[PDB]
């Protein structure tokens, strides 16, 4: 019924870090179209005093993934990580940018 | 470089 508040399209990596650092909550995130790899997508998340970047990988079947679990759409990848840690290093759960 | 792909 309403558009997703996490799609920022084509913004530079540095721009995403800029906006996210201003966020008050860990897990604040946005999906941006990648700069190192055009056509691809990147996930930027605020965590502590930093902004971490995750590359959205793709396979031959068009599925999206960050680690091992594969998703059929960015939408599902995003929702899954609202309850499950987006990272295997630290426990980080996606929260909408405010 | 990314968290999931150093």
């Amino acid at each position: 019924m309403k558009p997703h508040p996490w799609f920022f399209g084509k913004i530079p990596r540095a721009k995403a870090e800029e906006m996210l650092s201003k966020q008050r909550h860990d897990g604040a995130f946005l999906i941006r179209e990648s700069e190192s790899a055009p056509g691809d997508f990147s996930l930027s998340v605020k965590f502590g005093n930093d902004v971490q970047h995750f590359k959205v990988l793709r396979d031959g079947a068009g599925k999206y993934f960050l680690w091992v679990v594969k998703f059929n759409s960015l939408n599902e990848l995003v929702d899954y990580h609202r309850s499950t840690s987006v990272s295997r290093n630290q426990q980080i759960f996606l929260r909408d940018i405010e | 470089k990314y968290v999931n792909v150093p």
